[PDB]
C-alpha cells in the first residue's frame, strides 16, 4: 500500500475507531502505525502484519 | 463584570494518559514533588 506517501505491507480491515478532525495516522506502543484514514472515502482502517 | 488569568510556560517533561477513545485524561508533571 501507499497512503498518501506510507508505503507497507500488511491486512486491510475496517475499523471503529473515531480520529478527531486533524488526525491522520495512529501508533502503537511500539512506535508502529496501526490505523490510517483513506484519503477518499474518509474511513478509517487497520493495518496487521 | 469579567476577569482573566496569565500563567507563562516553561520547558518540564509531563507523563500524559490516553483513554480508550484517545482522549487525554491525566498527567504527571516530572520533577514538580519528590
Ligand atoms: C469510548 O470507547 C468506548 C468503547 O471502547 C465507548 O463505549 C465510548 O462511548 C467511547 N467514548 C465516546 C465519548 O464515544
Amino acid at each position: 500500500f501507499n497512503f498518501n506517501g506510507l508505503t507497507g505491507t500488511g491486512v486491510l480491515t475496517e475499523s471503529n475507531k473515531k480520529f478527531l478532525p486533524f488526525q491522520q495516522f495512529g501508533r502503537d506502543i511500539a512506535d508502529t502505525t496501526d490505523a490510517v484514514r483513506d484519503p477518499q472515502t474518509l474511513e478509517i482502517l487497520d493495518i496487521t502484519p | 463584570a469579567a476577569a482573566y488569568y496569565v500563567g507563562y510556560l516553561q520547558p518540564r517533561t509531563f507523563l500524559l494518559k490516553y483513554n480508550e477513545n484517545g482522549t487525554i485524561t491525566d498527567a504527571v508533571d516530572c520533577a514538580l514533588d519528590p
